[PDB]
């Protein structure tokens, strides 16, 4: 069937098109979606999608909001896809893990709005569009194809430009030497306490992040004789066994 | 020796069924002994009437070659009543089940008056002998007829240890009464008295026989028949001095049944010669003797172990065949004597025959090699090797067992059709030394081969496949035609282990030159002849020789043995071999000058990439840096000698192309603290020795590349050289802050990454630390283990045909390659690529998962893991799979010296790969056991078995890769792919891509974002198996058992979704594969569902 | 049917996720009752599953404080609470060993950890004033579930008082006194009217509490509040049909006068 | 080494006059050469023990172990120009034949005519 078109737990079904294939004449790329929201203002007015196809970035869904607002003629305007780990490659974070600087959900797609009623405007337009592509697959709104896939990753294989990664090197290391600097002399000169106190820091030691983190991490001589008492125990333990 | 004695006694028990079954039996030799107490006899006769006599019958009678002539008859035949002895090995009790069956020694001894002063002679004994068990096996057929017992039992004519001197009768049984549930043979032998003559006529030193050679298959034949119940007394003797001898006679018989070493003959062409009854009679001489103060070697004090070791160390380090040998009297020391018979020989003083004499030089040499490595692996106390000294049929599959084999098709014909089908002798005189044609054939064939080669082969064994002892009652021999000649061989197989060292070199030193011409130059001369030569080597001493014009597709050695056998067995004799050279090319044939025409065991193209990196390396040591290089080292598949193809110059699109060269600095402290700024200095550092180079030597050539193999740090970037001999190289920084950084990480993340975070820490010590160590102890083993680089090229190439190494890494294979190479256990050192790859096939196929951890201690023959360092491999091993119950992602544990953890190069391939590997390992070696080793077998083997599983979509990049892979592929014209191969790196590099080949980068991501859901299988190396053309490539893949049926959808089911129930979704298939044509539309071509 | 262990190993095989039967084969080896080997399965199940799946990984948690509340001794549960609580998510794993407590029917520890957790984190959630204040009414503690609230005042801020207060109002309307619920909810009554939600969900309380004269007390004195337009046709569709389901035509008359004046 | 060489590896350090010195002396208290004793022989132990010979070779002709030597131990003590100056074999493992010409470049001596 293809005549449903809202799943259980509030999932949309909006699925798309495929292109000409020297093997198969189809057109139905699944996907799901929800509106939701977070405290952050990384997470308003959001929406859930899950199965997000394969590398349909921020353009891809400039295209797909475009012929959205060419069919229904509503108001969206899209910014950024939070959560893009589609892949497996930025779950971890080894800079926040182990550094300073940048301090500190599962194949989703989480895009955010400029406008709560734009969102509302996108999701009610969202559920009749997911109607229309269960009742026709014809007459169906569809987002088209100018591949950044192609653009970037078919040709992996590539000399990078020399001007690129230089200035990035320089841009890097300028920002770097800096913060790396004021944290050094920070924790060398951090001598008030709000009670009296004066923190010892040691010789050429960098941050108070890493003094914190290392004492987080590092977390007698009696005699068995010349005492009256004990001289009679054992004279005792002698006299007994 | 704490559980080899229970270990001892489980093999036991492995058989312990020696009361039982053994009454029957002994109950039907009752009977028959009976019948052969009341046979009744008969007196003289004639052979011009008993020839009538068994002609107007339907039994006929056996014979020596030939017939006897009636002009020669004076012999007076007799037909008595036996003396009957039920004697030797069911006798001691020493009982083994086997498929073809054990046998009690029964012998029907002659009486004393059908004998006289020279029955040594002109084989009328023998004559007599083949009438009487003529006439005696009649009357046992006709009283086994009148006594109506037929319908089960049934007998048959078999030579004695498969030797025409005497036939002897095997009682069989078939399908209330019928024995069908044990050894399903027992032999009736007929022998001579004991108390006949002296040695001076029993000796293999005399001769009355017509035209003195020796006689030594005569005159040991009929001693044996005549005198061999003092080595009954003997053993039972010994059998009252000590009890481990039934133990000790049944663990030599695993040992060589297992060996492949019955007591037919080596003479006959077939294995064996050395039998188990002789073991016993060597062991029982010495637990007296065998010392040079003819001492008392064995105490008949101690268990079964010790006299086992004992005698294999005899038989192990001291001589009996060259220098020295052992005399012995039954009936007063033993003495061992350094002279040596130039035979296989020990010696009686009581009995005076050889009793080793059914073997040849060339099977004791086998056997005291044998010996010698099963003591050496009985010594060792590192680690306990019972069930690979025990429980190993390495005689089942004989290609395993021997480094290579050759056939011999020769139709000679006729026994009188000699001379003009061979080139070797004929007569009484050489009849004389030897029995038969097959025999005195097989004896020639030794010596032209060990003559013809030299030291170029370790060991030669020599059978005769087609050879049929079961010769029917009513025929009068083994009467076959077997395809070409009236002998008894199908054909004649001639097996070699090889010296690995000096096996391909392309020229034979034979002896100098001088003005008298010495009598090994003449032997030179005649034996070689028009081929041989005499040159002047560089040195300036001048030497016979003959050169060889080696090749790839073969080894010299073929070629050798197709002319030393062609001048002087028979000129139509036709070697045939093909497997050599099906899967001797089967390796990619490097394009290079005369490659085609250079051996196998050449590494030039290896040299000339170091030599290459060696210019590199001059040049980036003495320019100058800010923190100057320490110690820059390679670490690349072509550095230790394993890429799949030889590393031509210009070779773009090979994926080992670019061998990574690693570099660490000096131990500066400035280097900063968090990983993305570390590894950003690194690129700093690279950009800035790319920058110098291009300044002062622009000859070579640099380009960046980013890194993606160690995860969540996106800008690890190395460099690539593009050199102007032809290579490149990718360089890789490290820096002494990078485990200590991964340390940091592990330590201070969160208490649920942990596992993921030490799988990047594995990945990271598997690429920079420790590969350093295994690059450099399996290169430095590759030059004492000369095989090592084809068979792990080969294993390469048929891994990559049954599509395994998109998800499996090198260094397992090379391990696994590594593993019968230094584990010799129940094999030799391999020598040949056949025997290299189908011994690691065969212990893959052996190989368990739970109990079976693959420790290797990388070293070169004759250091290894200590004791204490192995019980903790076994204790990593141990506690770290019953943590595991089963892998569910710790699939293989291959530990060595360079890695105590063992999972550093197996952690992350799936379970169904590893599956599918090892079963079809076993496939592989089930069809080579059951279908035959053959030319067909060998590409049915390689083929790509697709197995049809889900999908199969197949790819066409624009260009066939093999002019810019670097590989001819067999092409007869070279000129064609000399211009072709594009040996000038180009201009513009934003080309490379499109010269090369995408699908393993596709296929890598591919994997990684549908990791949960289905796995993806591919062929990377597309010029060795992407067509003839080089052109296509597949990707295949399984289905999840999980995502088989339809499955209810939540939030992170992790799948593409076809929502067609409201809860429960299947993937679309027809949505994934056409992202994946939408990935690849300049790529894939077709898809194939089922 | 699964009998056997190599059954349930081929099943947890075929699906590693499935913390459902995880711990249906260690619930198997508590059929066959090994406490420890049921341990050692299920640090198996630790380190096997993909700790991406924090449901599950909760389920895991569910059978952890089972093992260790129904069989083990009381050190290893804490050993076990100690390793969840350095694992997982605190407050929630907390709370569900609340709930396993609660439905194993052990309150003298109960009480004193319940104080120890407010003690701890009880100053910013909100599931332990929950879970204390129910226990304490069911548990006949009306005086212990009064003085909660000047620990409850103390601890939450002006942010979350209202909402401290008006769960207390919901607890002593359904299983406790109503007067007292009243009382502590005329004060937000006069803090501010101009709050609907809470209006409605007190009318609510008021009825399923089946109050007739209170509940008519309020629903005549909701419109003498201040009611806007959507506020009045959504009240008078809870009280025409909370009526429903003479004095329906006595508000019918004012549900019309006051879109006129 | 990671073969089965062994080698009586020597190595001779010297103190260094610091900058802005005064005194003429410049001795180690005795208890530094302990460590300074320790430290050297623990990572020349660590560079003979990760490397064959060839590699051995390869690494002590750019002269690359003294400075290592001296990056590792300046924190001690100054240390002036540092040495190995010895390296004596006291153990070959084999020939190896193969190896050998490995080391150098391949080979395969063959025909020249015969013409007698």
């Amino acid at each position: 069937i293809e005549d449903i078109s809202a799943m259980k737990n509030g999932f949309i079904v909006v699925p798309f098109k495929l292109p000409d294939h020297k093997a198969l004449p189809a057109s139905l790329h699944f996907m799901f979606a929800k509106r939701h929201q977070s405290s952050n203002s990384n997470e308003s007015d959001c929406l859930f999608l899950v199965n997000l196809p394969l590398l349909s970035n921020i353009e891809h869904m400039k295209k797909f909001v475009g012929q959205l607002c060419g069919k229904y003629d509503t108001v969206s305007h899209v910014e950024e896809l939070l959560y893009n780990d589609e892949f497996g490659l930025h779950e971890v974070d080894l800079s926040a893990l182990t550094s300073d600087l940048m301090s500190s959900p599962r194949n989703t797609a989480l895009l955010k709005f400029v406008d709560a009623a734009s969102i509302n405007n996108c999701w009610n337009a969202l559920k009749k569009y997911s109607n229309l592509h269960a009742k026709h697959p014809n007459e169906l709104f569809e987002w088209t194809y100018t591949t950044p896939s192609f653009t970037t990753f078919v040709n992996f294989y590539k000399p990078l430009d020399i001007d690129y990664l230089k200035e990035d090197i320089h841009t890097h290391m300028a920002i770097f030497e800096q913060r790396e600097a004021q944290a050094q002399e920070d924790v060398q000169s951090s001598i008030v306490d709000e009670d009296g106190f004066t923190l010892v820091v040691g010789k050429n030691t960098k941050s108070l992040n890493s003094i914190r983190k290392k004492i987080l991490n590092k977390n007698k001589k009696a005699k068995k004789d010349f005492y009256r008492f004990q001289v009679r125990e054992r004279k005792k333990q002698e006299i007994n066994q | 020796s704490n559980i080899f004695k229970l270990q001892i006694d489980e093999l036991l028990e492995q058989v312990k069924l020696k009361q039982k079954h053994v009454l029957k039996v002994e109950k039907f030799l009752h009977k028959l002994y009976d019948i052969l107490q009341e046979i009744p006899d008969w007196e003289e006769k004639s052979l011009a009437e008993v020839d009538s006599f068994f002609k107007n019958k339907i039994v006929s009678v056996p014979f020596v070659d030939p017939k006897p002539i009636p002009q020669n008859t004076n012999y007076k035949f007799n037909y008595k009543k036996p003396d009957i002895s039920l004697i030797g090995s069911f006798a001691l009790k020493a009982g083994i089940y086997q498929p073809n069956g054990s046998s009690i020694d029964t012998l029907l001894t002659m009486p004393k008056e059908l004998f006289e002063k020279k029955d040594f002679l002109n084989f009328r004994c023998l004559h007599k002998r083949s009438v009487y068990l003529a006439y005696l096996t009649h009357h046992l057929l006709i009283l086994l007829k009148k006594d109506k017992l037929d319908s089960f039992l049934q007998l048959e004519y078999s030579y004695f240890d498969n030797d025409p001197l005497l036939p002897i009768l095997r009682i069989s049984c078939s399908k209330d009464y019928n024995f069908y549930k044990t050894r399903f043979s027992i032999n009736l032998l007929i022998g001579f008295p004991y108390k006949v003559f002296e040695p001076k006529k029993l000796l293999p030193n005399r001769n009355c026989i017509r035209i003195l050679p020796a006689t030594p298959l005569y005159n040991f034949s009929v001693l044996s028949s005549s005198t061999h119940e003092n080595y009954l007394k003997y053993l039972y003797k010994t059998k009252k001095q000590t009890e481990s001898f039934v133990e000790a006679t049944v663990l030599g018989r695993l040992w060589l049944q297992q060996r492949g070493f019955s007591s037919n003959m080596s003479h006959s062409g077939s294995l064996g010669g050395f039998g188990t009854f002789e073991f016993t009679i060597l062991m029982a001489a010495l637990l007296n003797g065998g010392g040079i103060n003819s001492n008392k070697i064995l105490l008949h004090g101690f268990s079964s172990y010790q006299l086992f070791k004992g005698v294999i160390k005899y038989l192990a380090t001291m001589d009996l065949c060259h220098d020295g040998h052992l005399q012995f009297h039954s009936n007063p020391a033993s003495k061992y004597i350094d002279e040596g018979f130039q035979t296989p020989t020990l010696f009686d003083k009581s009995t005076k025959v050889n009793i080793l004499t059914k073997m040849t030089v060339s099977s004791y040499q086998i056997l005291k090699e044998y010996a010698g490595e099963t003591l050496r692996m009985l010594n060792n106390v590192v680690q306990d090797q019972f069930s690979n000294i025990f429980l190993t049929n390495i005689s089942r599959f004989d290609n395993l067992k021997y480094d290579l084999c050759y056939d011999v098709q020769l139709p000679l014909g006729k026994y009188n059709n000699l001379e003009t089908s061979l080139a070797a002798t004929f007569g009484s005189m050489e009849r004389v030394k030897f029995i038969t044609l097959e025999n005195f054939l097989a004896h020639k064939i030794t010596n032209v081969a060990r003559y013809a080669l030299g030291d170029r082969i370790k060991y030669i064994q020599i059978e005769m496949v087609g050879q049929k002892s079961d010769f029917p009652i009513t025929k009068r021999k083994v009467y076959s035609n077997t395809g070409g000649n009236h002998f008894n061989f199908d054909f004649v197989r001639v097996k070699l282990i090889v010296n690995p060292s000096e096996c391909d070199k392309l020229v034979t030193k034979g002896p100098a030159h001088s003005e008298t011409m010495s009598t090994e130059a003449a032997v030179f001369k005649n034996f070689w002849g028009i081929k041989s030569s005499l040159r002047r080597f560089k040195d300036g001493s001048i030497t016979h020789c003959c050169v060889w014009s080696t090749s790839s597709s073969e080894p010299i050695i073929s070629s050798i043995v197709n002319f030393a056998l062609q001048k002087h067995v028979s000129k139509k004799a036709q070697i045939s071999n093909e497997t050599i050279k099906k899967f001797h090319n089967f390796l990619p044939l490097p394009n290079l000058p005369s490659s085609a025409k250079t051996s196998v065991l050449n590494l030039s193209s290896f040299f000339n990439l170091k030599k290459s990196f060696d210019d590199l390396y001059k040049i980036i040591f003495q320019m100058k840096l800010p923190l100057s290089v320490k110690s820059i080292l390679p670490v690349g598949s072509a550095f230790r000698y394993t890429s799949l193809c030889q590393p031509v110059p210009f070779a773009y699109s090979d994926p080992d192309f670019f061998q990574d060269v690693i570099l660490e600095f000096e131990t500066s402290p400035k280097w900063p603290d968090e990983i993305t700024s570390l590894e950003k200095a690194k690129t700093a550092f690279l950009l800035k020795i790319q920058e110098e180079l291009s300044a002062n030597s622009s000859t070579y050539r640099s380009f960046f590349s980013r890194d993606e193999s160690i995860p969540y740090n996106l800008e690890i970037v190395t460099l690539n050289i593009l050199t102007p001999e032809g290579y490149g190289f990718k360089f890789r920084v490290l820096t002494e802050r990078d485990e200590i950084l991964y340390l940091r990480a592990i330590a201070n993340a969160r208490n649920e990454l942990k596992p993921e975070l030490e799988a990047t820490f594995l990945k990271f010590t598997a690429k920079y630390l420790a590969s350093v160590r295994h690059t450099r102890t399996l290169e430095n083993i590759s030059h004492s283990y000369q095989f090592y680089s084809p068979v792990v090229r080969l294993f390469k190439r048929w891994l990559d045909t049954h599509l395994l190494l998109g998800h499996i890494t090198d260094e397992l294979a090379e391990l696994i390659a590594i593993k019968p190479f230094v584990d010799p256990a129940p094999y030799f050192i391999p020598g040949s690529l056949e025997n290299g790859f189908l011994k690691v096939l065969k212990f893959i196929s052996q190989w368990n998962w739970k109990d079976d951890p693959l420790i290797l201690d990388l070293v070169k023959p004759e250091e290894r893991l200590t004791l204490a360092q192995y019980k903790g491999i076994q204790m990593n091993f141990t506690n770290l799979r019953n943590s595991d119950p089963n892998g569910t992602h710790l699939q293989f544990f291959v530990a060595s010296k360079n890695d105590p953890s063992g999972i550093l190069y197996s952690s992350g391939i799936p379970l169904p790969i590893a599956t599918r590997l090892t079963a079809l390992a076993k496939v592989a070696v089930n069809l080579l056991q059951t279908h035959g080793l053959n030319q067909q077998t060998i590409n049915l083997l390689f083929t790509p078995g697709l197995k049809d599983y889900d999908f199969v979509v197949d790819l066409r990049t624009p260009i066939g890769l093999k002019s810019s892979c670097g590989i001819l592929s067999a092409t007869e014209f070279k000129n064609i792919t000399n211009d072709q191969a594009p040996s000038n790196f180009p201009e513009n590099l934003n080309d490379l891509s499109e010269k090369m080949d995408p699908t393993y980068q596709l296929v890598k991501y591919l994997n990684l974002k549908y990791k949960n859901s289905l796995i993806l299988s591919s062929r990377k190396y597309i010029g060795v198996n992407g067509g003839e053309k080089g052109d296509k490539n597949v990707i295949t893949g399984l289905i999840k058992p999980l995502f088989k049926g339809a499955h209810k959808f939540r939030v992170n089911l992790d799948c593409n979704v076809k929502p067609v129930d409201d809860e429960n979704v299947i993937l679309n298939k027809e949505a994934i594969f056409h992202e994946i044509a939408a990935f690849g539309n300049d790529m894939v071509i077709n898809f194939e569902t089922d | 049917a699964p009998e056997s262990v190599a059954d349930f190993e081929r099943l947890l095989i075929g699906n590693p996720n499935s913390s459902v039967v995880w711990m249906n084969y260690m619930a198997f080896q508590l059929q066959l009752s090994e406490i420890e080997k049921a341990r050692e399965l299920a640090e198996r199940a630790l380190k096997t599953i993909n700790f991406r799946e924090e449901a599950e990984k909760l389920n895991i948690w569910i059978a952890m404080l089972n093992l260790e509340n129904t069989f083990g001794t009381e050190e290893t549960l804490e050993e076990v609470f100690s390793r969840a609580c350095q694992y997982m998510d605190s407050y929630t794993i907390h709370t569900k060993l609340l709930g396993i407590y609660e439905i194993s029917e052990k309150f003298d520890k109960a009480a004193e950890l319940f104080k120890a957790t407010a003690k701890k984190f009880g100053g910013e959630k909100v599931s332990i004033w929950v879970s204390w204040g129910d226990f304490l009414i069911s548990h006949n503690e009306e005086q212990e579930a009064r003085t909660i609230l000047g620990n409850a005042l103390k601890a939450l801020p002006k942010r979350n008082h209202i909402e401290v207060v008006r769960k207390f109002a919901q607890l002593e309307f359904a299983k406790g006194d109503p007067e007292r619920g009243r009382s502590l909810f005329e004060g937000l009554v006069a803090d501010a009217p101009k709050r609907i939600d809470l209006w409605n969900v007190y009318v609510d309380q008021e009825v399923k509490a089946k109050d007739k004269k209170k509940v008519e007390d309020l629903f005549e004195r909701i419109i003498t509040k201040k009611i806007t337009r959507k506020q009045a046709k959504f009240f008078f569709n809870k009280w025409l049909q909370f009526e429903e389901s003479k004095t329906i035509e006595y508000v019918k008359a004012k549900a019309t006068e006051y879109v006129a004046s | 080494t990671s073969d089965d060489y062994v080698l009586r590896i020597f190595a001779i350090a010297f103190t260094r006059k610091q900058a802005n010195q005064v005194k003429r002396h410049s001795y180690a208290q005795s208890s530094h050469i302990r460590a300074i004793r320790k430290v050297i022989s623990e990572i020349l132990t660590k560079e003979v023990q990760g490397s064959t010979l060839a590699q051995l070779t390869s690494k002590l002709i750019p002269e690359v172990i003294n400075k290592e030597i001296e990056n590792a131990t300046k924190d001690i003590f100054p240390l002036q120009n540092i040495h190995v100056r010895k390296v004596k074999l006291l153990k070959q493992p084999k020939f190896d034949v193969g190896a050998l010409m490995a080391l150098h470049g391949e080979g395969s001596g063959e025909e020249k005519g015969k013409k007698v």
